[PDB]
């Protein structure tokens, strides 16, 4: 099962209350268990929702977190991996009413899908990125120790989206070492690529 | 299976492996090794050069010698955090594999010093700060641009805490009015009246 | 103890009301779970000092206690957690103050006096090379 | 795959059959003296008036014979294809049978200071914990509010850091489900065939 | 639970049938409880028409009496024997103490919350990530195929400075070991529930 | 650089501290507030003992006599 | 056979020596076996031990106190007759160790009292202003002081401030009122 090889015991909670809910309930709670996946704050209008069905915090809190683990672990599957056919027999396992399958099969499979997955590829990062990158190229004329200079070098500005930024100068013997260091690794990359798809994709 | 020293758990994997390690040594010597582990756990240092020179004897190499010390460490002081005793043990690490000999040794090792490892324990357990010390200083303020005559007490502290053993205690310099002094004062002896309740 | 039995088992039945409830995503918690779960935010103690009418007051400051100018005392600070802080500490001090030798204090001032006389009584590279070779 | 040498690394590594191989056994044992513990350039004038040539002739020929064995390390180039990189060099089989045991010898200990090179990640160290359960407070005196603090120690740039931090019971439970899980990918079939094959 | 003296002839006062007549004494009982809980600092809260022939250095002199005696009533989780023992200490007659409890059982939940939400406590996680690598290779060192995992813990508090996400690298056998100590823990509150 | 804002002071005894019974000896604290460039003040506190304040005063008297002379 | 026993008075002045830089100015690694060893070989360190100890006792009670001869030499009295008490020519030493040593050690007590900054320095310069980039001509004179300040055990900090010829004066009126508070208490019993 895309649950794993043991029921998480939220979702065994969850359904079991499924039973007692009104499909209205179930698919006003989706829409905040859907736009919490996105990122957006729903703490005051779950509360309204909960005043207005009668359900105690309790079972607030039991549902979200049943319908939460379940749609995370279905989203986090390639289209390859989990399908329309094997996801609604694997539900119906937990004993989930048929027409709250339903809604939750266009969940994961839906027009919703796509953004979903966006947000998703957002979390693999862990490092900052290069938000920013400027630089000035200078000759040195004169200096105090040299009457001609006449040597180049690159001052850069890197912003990273950590929001810290750095400015520094670099020694066209370290800009060579630098520039030699990028185009190697894009080769090793693209190497790489190719074991994958000639191994890892059969 | 589940043992009262893996604190009512199943036995890693790592410790069920290494345990046949400790059937290589001598039974003599397997006894002598855990009295220098045991002095490290009660602060009392420990002597490499001795654990190297006796484990000669079973012609160990480092890796042997790193994950046998390991063994001892997680054995001993796993008894005494669940408070089994010296009986239990033997009889249950021999459930996993230990010979009766060697079983024995390190028992008999573990019930001389139960007592003073478990005081040692309590004193290594958690702490996010420790108050090392406490100084002060009361002075009386006679006038003032400010007021041209006050006439009134003033404290000042000093509060020692360590963040960590083995390192200096950082300083909390404070000035207080008379009046935050008698708060915090009374305060504190209410706090000690509900600590004397539980212990 | 019966008394510490009763509290270990008031203890562990609250453990086991906590494990009971899942964790909630922080999106989506009401504010019940948001105090169990440690989203809700505490407030500082922090204490503001209150001006009480006195009922011995006489004269013209009870005239000021006796008008709209003085505020009813907790409504004095904004703030419900700093006005709860400012009456707790209020009266905290209060009964400090009642429950607590005259040759003695001022034959310590005496003393003090002395030694605030007695103390005052005494008054009774190449641009470095550059400048040190040329321009120095 | 092989070795590339640069002319000026092959111009360096020519004074190697210029001497007898007795001489080289002897570069090679400092060479990785250098690398176990740092380079003293007070031999290089010795060795220098002892063979009678210049003090960078001895320099560069050591010098280009330790970045051989490291080139060779960090590939973990293989002995066939370690010959077919060396005989670009025309010296004897005495020479090229000398520098191969020399390699092999130690390529292990070589990779291991070699890895401690990579990007300085901050890294995991120990965990400690307590459970504790909040009794009273200056504001409300009767409560019961159970909490788990933790302590956690990190490494980075060989620099220990420690952050205190909590958690309530059933994020705990949280906790422990999610880096499970973790621990469960590396089983999952697509994980072995990286494994399997990405080697 | 101890009361100043002050506090204590604030309440003497109320207790008179002459200083306060039922009716008053109910409109600044609830005037004290709604100075506490409200969050307007409403100063007019004494003004009302029935209050107005008490005298004003009177009148706020027991209704601050009153608040305090509601907060440490509250805060030492006072129970109505306790808080009519007091009163008919006070002189309290069998009318008022019913009034004064009434009100007092009705905000006593508002008032607890209150209490309880002061306070300073460390950083709280609240969430954990993860992400699996397999390590191929470094600048000086090739073949290292070893994996490794990128945990990041979110942590929610603001009682001092702080940053919001804690991350750190660990190998396979540093999770293994993290993840013992997670369940040791977990283990420890299974067993304080058999308490 | 820096300009004065305002000057303030104290005259206390130090009584009693944990380690000396009898300390019984005077000071002056001096609290000085000095605005910075762009106008950001700042307050800066010391104590003197009484000789110290002696001279303190001795010399912004030397100042004053040089300063009409100048 | 014990140091208590032994009249070595420089020794014991050695001793006390030692006793107040541990004690009182906090020199570290001060320890009972490197005074055993230099001051008094011959004695056992268990004899050594409470002979420290008693020193210890009665220099910190001493200190505290900050003892006038009357009190001194009486309390040092009291402490010969009793059993194991020192002896008078010991008590003799102390007392002339104890005549120097009392002022160091008080102003000792005092700098580990304090923990707000104290006044390290003051300097001062008076300036002719003359001219400068748009003022082409200038003459009010000018005072620049700088004041060090620091915390016992740190690095001192700088502050400069300048002033011209009124706040000079302004600042010479207040601190004649800081005088003229302290003549009226010094007065008042009179």
């Amino acid at each position: 099962s895309f649950l794993g090889a043991q029921l998480p015991p939220e979702v065994a909670a969850m359904a079991r209350l499924l039973g007692d809910l009104d499909r209205s309930t179930f698919r006003k709670l989706l829409k905040f268990v859907v736009s919490s996946l996105q990122g957006e704050d729903c703490r005051e209008a779950v509360q309204r929702l909960g005043v207005s069905a009668n359900l105690p915090e309790e079972q607030l809190g039991a549902l979200l977190a049943g319908m939460h683990t379940l749609l995370q672990q279905a989203l986090r599957l390639p289209p390859t991996s989990l399908k329309p056919d094997t996801f609604r027999d694997q539900l119906q396992e937990l004993c989930i009413p048929q027409d709250l399958v339903g809604d939750l099969a266009s969940v994961v499979f839906g027009s919703q899908r796509p953004l979903l997955d966006s947000v998703a590829q957002q979390q693999g990062a862990w490092l900052p990125h290069v938000a920013d990158f400027r630089w000035r190229v200078d000759v040195a004329i004169s200096t105090s120790a040299l009457a001609r200079s006449l040597q180049p070098s690159v001052l850069m500005q890197l912003k990273l989206s950590d929001g810290s930024a750095y400015r520094f100068e670099v020694p066209t013997a370290k800009f060579q070492e630098l520039r030699y260091s990028v185009a190697l690794v894009l080769k090793e990359m693209a190497d790489l690529e190719k074991r994958c798809e000639r191994r890892l994709q059969d | 299976m589940r043992f009262r020293f893996c604190g009512d758990l199943d036995c890693p994997d790592w410790v069920l492996a290494e345990i046949s390690t400790l059937a290589k040594m001598s039974s003599v010597k397997l006894r002598l090794l855990c009295s220098q582990v045991l002095k490290e756990l009660l602060g009392q240092g420990i002597d490499y050069e001795k654990i190297l020179k006796l484990t000669a004897d079973a012609k160990f190499e480092s890796g042997d010698v790193k994950a046998t010390v390991a063994v001892l460490s997680f054995i001993l002081s796993s008894a005494a955090k669940h408070s089994v005793d010296g009986e239990s043990l033997s009889s249950e690490l021999q459930q996993l594999g230990l010979p009766k000999e060697h079983a024995a040794s390190l028992c008999r090792c573990y019930e001389e010093k139960q007592s003073p490892l478990q005081k040692h324990l309590r004193v290594c357990s958690l702490r996010m700060n420790r108050l090392a010390g406490v100084g002060w200083r009361v002075d009386y303020t006679l006038s003032s641009s400010l007021l041209q005559s006050v006439e009134e007490p003033m404290v000042h502290l000093r509060l020692e805490v360590a963040a960590a053993p083995g390192t200096p205690a950082q300083p909390v310099a404070m000035s207080l009015s008379a009046d935050k002094f008698q708060v915090l004062l009374a305060e504190l002896k209410q706090a000690q009246t509900l600590m004397s309740s539980l212990g | 103890a019966g008394d510490s039995a009763i509290l270990l088992r008031a203890i562990g039945s609250q453990i086991r009301d906590q494990l009971a409830l899942p964790w909630v995503p922080p999106h989506l918690r009401t504010p019940k779970l948001q105090h169990l779960q440690g989203s809700a935010l505490q407030k500082p103690f922090h204490a503001s000092r209150l001006v009480v009418p006195e009922l011995s007051s006489r004269g013209e400051p009870r005239e000021f206690q006796a008008s709209p100018l003085l505020l009813p005392v907790p409504t004095q600070v904004p703030q419900p957690v700093g006005r709860v802080a400012s009456l707790l500490e209020h009266h905290a001090l209060q009964l400090c103050q009642q429950t607590g030798t005259r040759a003695q204090r001022q034959r310590l001032q005496k003393q003090l006096t002395e030694h605030l006389r007695q103390s005052w009584g005494l008054l009774g590279s190449r641009f470095t090379h550059s400048e040190k070779f040329t321009f120095h | 795959m092989l070795l590339e040498l640069s002319e000026e690394h092959k111009e360096h590594l020519a004074f190697l059959p210029q001497v007898d191989s007795a001489v080289v056994a002897e570069f090679g044992r400092i060479a990785v003296e250098f690398l176990r513990r740092g380079a003293n350039p007070k031999i290089y004038e010795g060795a220098a008036r002892k063979l009678n040539v210049s003090s960078d002739t001895v320099q560069h020929g050591v010098e280009g014979l330790t970045y051989l064995l490291t080139e060779s390390s960090k590939l973990m180039i293989s002995e066939l294809d370690f010959q077919d990189s060396v005989f670009v060099l025309g010296f004897s089989e005495e020479l090229n049978k000398l520098l191969l045991q020399l390699y092999l010898d130690n390529r292990k200990e070589i990779r291991t200071i070699l890895s401690e090179l990579a990007p300085s990640l901050p890294s995991y160290h120990n965990l400690e914990w307590r459970l504790d359960v909040q009794l009273a407070s200056r504001s409300l005196r009767q409560q019961i509010k159970p909490a788990v603090t933790i302590k956690l120690h990190l490494n980075q740039n060989g620099d220990h850091n420690t952050k205190v931090l909590q958690t309530d019971p059933a994020t705990l439970l949280h906790l422990v489900q999610q880096l499970e899980q973790a621990l469960e990918e590396m089983k999952t079939n697509h994980c072995r065939r990286v494994v399997r094959n990405i080697k | 639970m101890e009361l100043s003296e002050s506090v204590q002839k604030g309440f003497q006062m109320l207790a008179d049938p002459r200083s306060f007549d039922s009716n008053a004494f109910t409109l600044l009982l609830r005037a004290a409880f709604q100075s506490l809980l409200d969050a307007q600092a409403d100063e007019a809260v004494l003004d009302h028409p029935d209050l107005k022939h008490i005298d004003p250095v009177v009148l706020k002199h027991c209704h601050a009496a009153a608040a305090t005696y509601i907060l440490e009533a509250g805060k030492h989780r006072a129970d109505k024997s306790t808080l009519s023992t007091y009163l008919e200490d006070c002189k309290f007659d069998r009318e008022r103490i019913e009034l004064f409890c009434t009100e007092y059982q009705n905000n006593k939940n508002s008032l607890e919350i209150l209490l309880g939400s002061i306070g300073r406590s460390l950083p709280h996680i609240t969430d954990v990530s993860w992400r699996l690598e397999y390590q191929i290779k470094t600048n000086q060192l090739h073949r290292m195929y070893r994996p490794a995992y990128l945990v990041t813990l979110s942590v929610q508090n603001t009682d001092s400075p702080s940053y919001p996400e804690i991350s750190f690298s660990c190998s396979m056998e540093q999770l293994q070991d993290l993840v013992g100590k997670l369940k040791d823990a977990s283990k420890s509150l299974e067993r304080a529930t058999q308490l | 650089t820096n300009q004065l804002v305002d000057f303030q002071w104290k005259l206390g005894m130090a009584v009693s501290s944990d380690t000396c019974r009898s300390l019984k000896y005077p000071y002056v604290a001096v609290m000085l507030k000095v605005a910075d460039h762009s106008g950001q003040v700042k307050t800066k506190c010391f104590e003197m003992t009484i000789p110290q304040f002696q001279n303190f005063y001795r010399q912004f008297k030397e100042i004053a006599a040089v300063i009409e002379t100048v | 056979m014990a140091a208590g026993e032994l009249e070595g008075g420089k020794p014991l002045s050695g001793l006390l020596n030692a006793l107040a830089q541990d004690t009182f100015h906090g020199y570290p690694g001060i320890t009972e076996e490197l005074l055993r060893s230099q001051l008094y070989p011959e004695v056992p360190p268990e004899e050594f031990r409470p002979f420290l100890a008693k020193m210890r006792g009665i220099l910190k009670s001493i200190a505290s106190a900050d003892m006038d001869f009357n009190q001194l030499e009486a309390f040092l009295t009291a402490q010969t007759k009793k059993q194991g008490g020192i002896t008078s020519d010991q008590a003799a030493v102390i007392s002339k160790f104890w005549k120097s040593h009392k002022t160091k050690i008080r102003e000792s007590l005092m700098n580990q009292s304090r923990w707000n900054s104290g006044l390290r320095g003051l300097s001062w310069r008076v300036d002719g202003k003359s001219q400068s980039r748009h003022s082409a001509q200038i003459h009010t004179p000018v005072a620049i002081i700088e004041l060090e300040l620091g915390k016992y055990g740190q690095e001192s900090e700088f502050l400069c401030l300048e002033f011209d010829e009124v706040k000079v004066n302004q600042i010479l009126k207040t601190l004649s009122e800081v005088e003229e508070s302290i003549s009226t208490l010094i007065s008042q019993p009179n």
